[PDB]
């Protein structure tokens, strides 16, 4: 599993 | 002030069983241009990203841009205290950390007044870009649902394999293993918008979590490009949308 | 002996429903002008109060006053057997401890006949006496369930305030805090769906949600529920049992 | 191979939901003839008699005769997964130690297809010779049903009395006691007594509960039963086969 | 809470 | 209590 995190950032 | 009156008041009942579920805390963006709600839950696996166009409600005011900050638990416990058919009213104070909901029984002259603390909460959330993707599948939200549980009974993840003909979902588990094939086919309909085939892993733990914004939607869409998340997209009938980001596996 | 035959059975089983949960033991006042319970329940804060009219049963024998000493769990166990259309006969050997039910299918094939044991129940039955209330509340019994419980989401004690205008019930709580008021109706199409307040002046008191819960569990037994408050003295949530008799329950308030 | 096509999926689902919760495992005797499954529940004391004959199912083919055994709680967690409407397919490799079920949504463009992994189970069956029965009753299996779950609120144990007149449900507990007589009916809500003499005999409720979970299988139930011999509740799948249920009963 | 005990006697 | 394992065998 990826964190959702790791594709999209602030 | 902020102060937004919604006709059909069940829209935000239906929202907020969907994500209390999902997400503890919440920062609501207010602004002229609507409701915008975008939170992670806990583990940073999925993305919730609620909009409400300002136009789909019957008021919209709105001074300066607020980020309200509200504990989903609690508001869920307060929105159960109003009927379907109620006409509800959301008013915060600018000057205040509390939030007011009014519901008004459209027949009954019953009035329900609920008024609930808010927290600080960093709305400094994520960028996600609008994106062409590789297969998107648009089928009845229903049976989306009736496909995602079903599975669980088998395994722990599904596998998303996405052709022109159609698309299949695939699980193995202890007991034994399952594929379920829908073949392309208003809301009834299965459809398949593909630029080239995509096969993707997901955990159903989380898709059985999205499926509770089944009553949102006739119909879900879902979006999926190599390596990059699965977009769970119910539609809130012209008023806005409710967008689910999975990340993938391996 | 003493003999009742009730046709419609289902108010027997409603009314078990309404109590079972509140009052474990009771013990049912037979006589000529019919049958009469009251008891309170363990806590000693709420009070039931039903009476069913001899004229409201088909078939009305009793021949002495009786005492009969039920556990109201075993008898909700029973009604349980009795399907919702059956017709429901009591008979007491009056020299006997059991009591029993006879529930007789109004169609076809079948009846049940069920006979239950008795208990001795020694019950100092208290005093209410008739008073001219301060406010009296008229409503839908739906919409005062609908409220009791939305209010238990948010707090442990309910305040009920109340004018000529309408009546607000308030609850105050860890997450948030809330207001629901009724106002006065007029333009109905239903005399049970009307909400209407006899009010001589206004009252306002707390009463804990815990049991106006337990009282709801009688909403299916009436079309409207009555509320009688005063100043310092007990609320009275009374439903009306159709041509037969009525149900009051009693609760203390607070401070 | 074998491959059997059932056209009314749900009959499949109704009965593992009969089953699934008195018998975790069980072995499955596919022939010609049809699929026959004889099971006792782990106390020895109830025996279930499965027989759906091939002539019901929309196709039937079975070149030699198989013993498949089943977790039949895996199997209900998979027909779970079939909509009441579905078009249920089973299919086994001979040659192999698993069972694939195919459910096709009655339409077209949806297509459910499983596969579970099959056990070796020793299909030492029982002799049940069929009897004349000295009572038989047939009654409407919902009203069976309602009688035995409320009879469950009184006592442990029911005594089942039959005359011509009618048939009497007794039970004792703690709290008192009840009975329910059924009279005899002058098409499916009938009750009907075919008595060669009287019969009384006490059963443990807990298991005739355990039965009822059939109850959608059928209009009608008959129970046969004969001094100091088991009960046979017997709940009919139309126009395909039968499930009956064995009761040993006390004294 | 006061109860009901001390509203109605015996 | 008895057994049905009374009536039938092999």
């Amino acid at each position: 599993q990826r964190r959702v995190t790791d594709f999209f950032a602030r | 002030m902020f102060e937004a009156r919604l006709v059909q008041g069940s829209i935000l009942k239906k929202v907020l069983e969907a994500l209390k579920d999902l997400i503890n805390e919440a920062c609501w963006d207010i602004s002229s241009s609507g409701v915008n709600l975008q939170s992670m839950d806990s583990s940073h696996v999925s993305l919730v990203q609620l909009t409400l166009r300002s136009e789909g409600f019957d008021t919209y005011r709105c001074d300066r841009n607020l980020a309200m900050g509200v504990n989903l638990t609690s508001m869920s416990k307060i929105l159960k205290c109003a009927g379907n058919e109620d006409i509800i009213t959301l008013r915060a104070e600018d000057n205040a950390d509390t939030l007011a909901l009014v519901f008004e029984a459209p027949n009954q002259e019953k009035v329900s007044d609920y008024e609930m603390k808010l927290m600080d909460l960093d709305v400094e959330q994520l960028g996600i870009p609008e994106q062409e993707y590789s297969c998107v599948v648009k089928m009845p939200s229903g049976e989306f649902a009736r496909i995602c549980r079903d599975l669980s009974h088998i395994g722990d993840a599904v596998v998303i394999s996405c052709a022109k003909d159609g698309v299949k979902f695939s699980a193995s588990g202890e007991l034994g293993n399952g594929n379920i094939k829908l073949s392309q086919t208003e809301e009834e309909a299965v459809t398949i918008e593909m630029n080239e085939p995509v096969q993707l892993t997901f955990a159903l733990r989380y898709l059985n979590f999205f499926t509770k914004a089944t009553p949102l939607s006739s119909t879900v869409t879902l979006s999926m490009s190599a390596d990059v998340p699965l977009v769970v997209e119910y539609k809130i009938a012209d008023m806005g949308h409710l967008k689910y980001y999975l990340a993938p596996k391996i």
